[PDB]
DNA sequence: CCTTGGCGGTTAAAACGCGGGGGACAGCGCGTACGTGCGTTTAAGCGGTGCTAGAGCTGTCTACGACCAATTGAGCGGCCTCGGCACCGGGATTCTGAT
DNA sequence: ATCAGAATCCCGGTGCCGAGGCCGCTCAATTGGTCGTAGACAGCTCTAGCACCGCTTAAACGCACGTACGCGCTGTCCCCCGCGTTTTAACCGCCAAGG
């Protein structure tokens, strides 16, 4: 079953903190970051061990 | 609190004129407001085209008449032109 | 016992020409529309009244297109619809090239 | 109010205002909004008169929009006017091709 | 996905249309044409909301997009 | 008078052939005339109304252009 | 560059368009970038459709574009045909639509 | 009462530079250009009145060109317009 | 012992199912409307020619319209009532088919 | 035709809820007063719309005649209607890992 989790991460674009939601679909190995404020979305591959800090880390490197 | 618009009370009175013993739903009143909006918009667009195909920028009632009998079909249109013309006479005959 | 075909359909045509309530119910239609918009812009919310507007316009649209398609098939010396009938009606209206 | 001075029911000056803010021309005459308001007034009179007859048919007191769509779809010139028009809670003509009626 | 459209829904669409007898491939063809319809509609609707600089599509923009396709619908403040 | 009957069957034939129509039935021609007539009725009514407000007793090409744009059957070619 | 057309490197008169907007009863005020933007869109549309015009006229060994060429080039496009769906060209005609049921087999 | 003739000549020499044209072809072209200009401008005026913005900048023109033309044409047109904005803004 | 993440419920449109029956599709055979030619008749088209409403085009003076301070009460936001329909069981009736 | 019986219509009934009355505000319609040029109007000029005809000729009309798609019919075969049978798209309450 999918996991819809709220986090305390800051969006890299709109800078609103505590407004990034992480949807981890392990059945298809696809993780999804969403911003509850400005509405952006970032997708990245996840394994079985990953957690909201794993894809949020991949989002920091995808920008820089 | 921003003040919003409706035409509900006006056409409401007109409905009360033509049928005193008749109620109405609120959504239908909104529908009629949208109806007035649409007819007004088509008329006004024909008025702007009247202006630009006449190279003039004044609007009188004559342009409104020719706009209505451009848009609406004949018999209905001529009755409406009659109503508007008699109203023009009754108003502008007095102040 | 068993009824003879065609009858119940026309009886519910006479029933379904009466209530103008929405035929497709809400949640799956909403999911389909959401799964569609997402393709145009991610993280997009929808005013529920706008969703009802989409629902109304879609259902009336399809009903009228069915009416023309049905009259095409009636002209086609048949009673049952075909997909080619929808193609003919759309080719008259001009959606597809 | 000029509407009362025209003996009518639609507010003139609101329409005169909306003609200004619509970029509809550069200048706006005196009695053009009176004529337009009267046009609107007779239009809605005719429409809702047929709607009143539609409520007389079903013996309903409050107007439902189904009455409105029916009265649009009955009259000729009105339906040719509002051909590209649909209404929420509209429905259509109760209509059956009798070639599909059984024998 | 698109398969959330049930068979008796399109049947009810035939019924309010007044259509009697139904074939097979009708269903998938119906879903396709409905899809393309909603595609153009919601595309220019989100275009309106893009110009709105706001994160919710207005019902107003839906109405105006219907006007832009010449599909004028009353009822919901348009 | 009777220029409605000035419509010739070989003209209808030629229109069917550029229209791509192969086989022609006989009950078609006066129906065609009636549809063409109603078309031109609405067209010239609107064009003459545009010229009514023009206060000129002669209708121009531009008038007919504007009127057919009003019907949405809009035709280019002659400016307008 | 004195002229804004040379300041845009384009081929259309911008102040023409700005006066058209002013003598349009379109808005009350008109900014500086919108007329340039719209004129650039116009110039792209001209060049884009004239490409199909050039190939369609070159199909028949004729240096001059005829209206039949333009209608052919439109109908052979997809985006332009759905653009010009309610649109008719003078001296146009339509495409060769010979149905397969018609050829002598 | 100006038509757009030499503008067409210069576009044509920029694209197929060995190509003539008839008179009425130019007439249909200018009919086309005027139609497109009117449709976009009126749609922009709708943008203003639907959005209560008392003037129109280039962003309105971009979204209106999105609203009229479909995808490929729209994206290439947005590209050309922003490039023109860029080169005019630089000097 | 008390406060979370999962782990299992009744219900109502939704998916199978069969069988068949009535409707879709190929053939059959004619046949009578209709392509095609051919000669015969016709009107349209083209080129001049008078030719004149009348549009096309230009000064001008005005009044109606653009625009500005009071004012003000109608139009508008909020509150409050009741009878108008939404559905429910009764009961009656009318389609529909097997007879 | 003809009866039995499904299907629907249609009549009190009550309930509840929003349509409509209502009422106290305030901001745009109003009222009045002051510039101003757009246009209603007078009038000038030359184009072009109209009408007409003579000559040319290609285009329509009528008919002769076969003929072949349009159509009524037929048999047939099949596959949607429909009614029945589960059955799964939506939400409601004690477990046994946490803290
Ligand atoms: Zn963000």
């Amino acid at each position: 079953i999918k996991q819809k989790l709220e986090t305390q991460f800051t969006c890299l674009f709109c800078n609103h903190d505590n407004s990034v939601v992480c949807t981890l679909d392990k059945k298809n190995s696809i993780g999804l970051l969403e911003c509850k404020k400005c509405n952006l979305s970032f997708q990245a591959p996840i394994n079985s061990l990953s957690q909201p800090i794993d894809i949020y880390s991949d989002w920091i490197d995808a920008c820089e | 609190r921003s003040r919003k618009e409706s035409y509900s009370i006006y056409v409401y009175k007109v409905l009360k004129q033509v049928h005193p013993d008749t109620g109405i739903s609120s959504k239908a009143m909104g529908i009629m407001n949208s109806f007035v909006n649409d007819i007004f918009e088509r008329i006004a667009g024909e008025a702007s085209r009247l202006a630009h195909y006449n190279k003039r920028s004044t609007i009188t009632s004559r342009e409104i008449q020719t706009a209505v009998r451009l848009l609406l079909p004949g018999e209905l249109a001529k009755h409406a032109v009659s109503e508007g013309t008699k109203a023009v006479t009754k108003y502008t005959s007095a102040k | 016992h068993r009824y003879r075909p065609g009858t119940v359909a026309l009886r519910e045509i006479r029933r379904y020409q009466k209530s103008t309530e929405l035929l497709i119910r809400k949640l799956p239609f909403q999911r389909l529309v959401r799964e569609i918009a997402q393709d145009f812009k991610t993280d997009l919310r929808f005013q529920s009244a706008a969703i009802g507007a989409l629902q109304e316009a879609s259902e009336a649209y399809l009903v009228g297109l069915f009416e023309d398609t049905n009259l095409c098939a009636i002209h086609a010396k048949r009673v049952t619809i075909m997909p080619k009938d929808i193609q003919l009606a759309r080719r008259i209206r001009g959606e597809r090239a | 109010t000029r509407s009362s001075r025209a003996g009518l029911q639609f507010p003139v000056g609101r329409v005169h205002r909306l003609l200004r803010k619509g970029n509809y021309s550069e200048r706006v005459g005196a009695g053009a909004p009176v004529y337009l308001a009267a046009v609107l007034e007779y239009l809605t009179a005719e429409i809702l008169e047929l709607a009143g007859n539609a409520a007389r048919d079903n013996k309903k007191t409050r107007i439902i929009p189904r009455h409105l769509q029916l009265a649009i779809r009955n009259d000729e010139e009105l339906n040719k006017l509002l051909g590209r028009v649909t209404i929420a809670q509209g429905g259509v003509l109760p209509n059956i091709q009798a070639v599909l009626l059984p024998k | 996905n698109i398969q959330g459209i049930t068979k008796p829904a399109i049947r009810r669409l035939a019924r309010r249309g007044g259509v009697k007898r139904i074939s097979g491939l009708i269903y998938e063809e119906t879903r396709g044409v409905l899809k393309v319809f909603l595609e153009n509609v919601i595309r220019d609707a989100v275009t309106y909301t893009e110009h709105a600089k706001r994160k919710t599509v207005t019902a107003m923009d839906v109405v105006y997009a219907l006007k832009r396709q010449g599909r004028t619908l009353y009822g919901f403040g348009g």
